[PDB]
């Protein structure tokens, strides 16, 4: 099967802060409330059956590794089985890309993500057990039945409007704002109720606008399944040069 | 240890009347009528019945009291969306010779659940939506004790299909475990009615029916034939390109004797699937203004 490489992440020194159980189970709800929407995205795989290419939504513009998952047929994953050759393959290297990784023969790959937005098919094969491998422990090859031994996966690559309006002040007057590009799941906010209330319906693309009074409104928008691009971890380690 | 275990001996012949003895109480004790009940020990007791009118007539039972493990009991895997899905469970215990059980089981509190395929990595207390699983556990009504289907049977659950593909259930009981994994699926045609001229000729669709048996896959069917044992004067019937076939018109279809072709999709028997599906539908044939 083809998985997402989920990494670890550096292993920081383990404090015993009780604390982080709380705020891990306050993630968890919410992730298991967004669960019920988040099915179409790249973190939702669900187990393939043999030949059952799955349609997975994903953002572009950036770089993903994956791994080639092995099992016997009862289903076990191996414990090592680092005597494979395997084969990284897309239907398109403009739109979907494996990167040049020392290890082009791994069971770890990584691929490049166009700018674009689109549909591209990734896939891994296995060619057969390392003949030099075998060789070196005097073993005889066994020849393997590589029409079992593919795994493939379909990626399909992925605004408030109006972004300015004037309200004439009068209590029937009131504004759509709709959200273009994102998941359709969505959740607004605004910076002063007392200038104009929101309204909006669970799984709208919109919100309407009713003026409370004059000044600015400014409305904003998280995207349920898909998030928001404020990451300022990384803004920190790049402002040093940028 | 909390959940005491039930048989009953009985006697055959001698005076009609007896007189019921344990050889140890702590491990089983009997009644009057021949019930026998476990009690706070493990282990081997004898349990002896003698006749009261000359008590040289008697005779003996031994009674053990022992499990290593569990397993749901085989059942069908593959069934309809809307429809419920039988699951039971069985103890076992590697002192027994294979095929061999115990002779009563209740232990009916299992821990039994539906397990959700994608739950790897979030140790979070999220309340998930129930919309995405194809399979739901019912609730045991607090009706009238049924009796058990068979003896040997520990619990029974039934499981709701919901949606179309696929759930894995899963059981413990003091750290003995056992899962399974089943699936919900219906069978149709294009046509309803396959009216023809002289040497006419139609191809017919299908869509639905049981996926070639996972593990085996040469164990599947497709099947397709017409309700008379002479078909090769009357019909041509050619199968096609995956859900596809072809009837050719060849005689005049007798309106005494209206002809149905059956399509059959299905899995056949195995070692690892018992009780396959295997629905079919008939369709009606006919060859005959402007």
């Amino acid at each position: 099967q083809l998985q997402v490489a989920n990494l670890p992440k550096d292993h920081q020194i383990q404090d015993s802060s009780h604390h982080q159980q709380i705020q891990q189970q306050e993630q968890q709800q919410q992730q298991q409330q967004q669960q019920s929407t988040c099915q179409d995205t790249i973190f939702s795989i669900k187990k393939q059956k043999q030949g059952e290419i799955g349609t997975y939504k994903i953002r572009n513009d950036r770089d993903i590794p994956f791994i080639a998952q092995v099992f016997d047929d009862n289903g076990k994953p191996f414990t090592n089985y680092s005597s494979l050759v395997f084969d990284w393959k897309s239907s398109d290297q403009t739109q979907a890309k494996w990167l040049r990784d020392y290890n082009q023969n791994d069971h770890l790959s990584t691929l490049s993500l166009s700018k674009e937005q689109g549909k591209v098919i990734i896939t891994v094969s296995i060619l057969g057990y390392d003949q030099e491998l075998l060789r070196q422990n005097k073993i005889r090859s066994s020849d393997l039945d590589t029409s079992k031994l593919v795994s493939s996966l379909e990626l399909h690559l992925l605004v408030l409007f109006p972004d300015y309006y004037t309200m004439y002040l009068n209590d029937k007057n009131h504004l759509k704002i709709e959200a273009i590009g994102g998941s359709k799941n969505f959740a607004f906010t605004s910076n002063n109720s007392k200038i104009a209330s929101l309204s909006y319906q669970p799984n709208s693309d919109f919100v309407t606008v009713i003026p409370n009074q004059q000044g600015y409104l400014k409305v904003e928008v998280r995207d349920i399944c898909l998030g928001s691009d404020n990451n300022k971890d990384q803004q920190q380690q790049y402002q040093q040069k940028q | 240890p909390n959940h005491r275990q039930y048989s009953m001996i009985r006697p055959i012949g001698g005076s009609g009347e007896y007189n019921w003895y344990t050889n140890n109480s702590a491990i089983v004790t009997v009644d009057p009528t021949g019930a026998i009940t476990s009690q706070t020990s493990s282990g081997q007791t004898e349990v002896i019945v003698v006749d009261k009118k000359n008590p040289h007539n008697r005779d003996k039972v031994l009674v053990i009291v022992l499990p290593d493990e569990i397993i749901i009991t085989p059942s069908q895997v593959e069934v309809q969306v809307g429809q419920t899905l039988k699951l039971s469970t069985q103890l076992l215990s590697k002192q027994l010779s294979k095929g061999v059980h115990f002779d009563s089981c209740n232990l009916d509190d299992l821990e039994w659940r539906v397990d959700d395929s994608n739950a790897n990595n979030d140790n979070n207390g999220g309340g998930g939506s129930n919309q995405e699983r194809s399979f739901s556990l019912l609730p045991l009504q607090k009706t009238n004790t049924p009796k058990k289907e068979q003896p040997d049977l520990c619990s029974t659950r039934e499981f709701l299909a919901i949606k179309e593909g696929s759930n894995v259930i899963s059981v413990s009981y003091m750290g003995m475990r056992a899962k399974i994994l089943i699936f919900a699926y219906p069978l149709k045609s294009d046509q309803s009615e396959i009216l023809l001229t002289l040497g006419s000729t139609l191809n017919v669709f299908f869509s639905g029916g049981p996926e070639p048996w996972h593990l085996e896959r040469k164990s599947h069917f497709q099947s397709i034939v017409s309700n008379l044992t002479n078909e090769q004067n009357v019909l041509s019937i050619v199968p096609g390109n995956g859900n596809s076939f072809r009837v050719t018109c060849l005689t005049h279809t007798n309106p005494s004797k209206p002809i149905g072709i059956e399509l059959t999709i299905g899995n056949k028997v195995t070692t690892t699937n018992p009780y396959p599906a295997s629905p079919s539908i008939t369709i009606p044939y006919s060859c005959r203004s402007i």
